């Protein structure tokens, strides 16, 4: 007939127990902004954006 | 000129023949799509493949 495939329960959602909010408010509205050619490439951890 | 035997001999000659390969099946959905409905709606637009 068919494939017969156990319905899930619920739904498990797990995150790293982390709530820092990321410094994008700043990063995008920076009041200075670099050169095409000289980008300041930033990164960015540790935090839940 | 003809040549007779004498002393006959007899032997035990093993033979080997395959008679069956291992059964199998395979579900379409399960295997292409893995129980996505997103998938599943989109295989079936392939026809009856």
């Amino acid at each position: 007939t068919s494939n017969f495939r156990v319905q899930p329960t619920e739904s498990i959602v797990r995150f790293p127990n982390i709530t820092n909010l990321c410094p994008f408010g700043e990063v995008f509205n920076a009041t200075r902004f670099a050169s095409v050619y000289a980008w300041n490439r930033k990164r960015i951890s540790n935090c839940v954006a | 000129s003809i040549a007779i035997p004498t002393n006959f001999t007899i032997s035990v000659t093993t033979e080997i023949l395959p008679v069956s390969m291992t059964k199998t099946s395979v579900d379409c959905t399960m295997y292409i799509c893995g129980d996505s409905t997103e998938c599943s709606n989109l295989l079936l637009q392939y026809g009856s493949f």
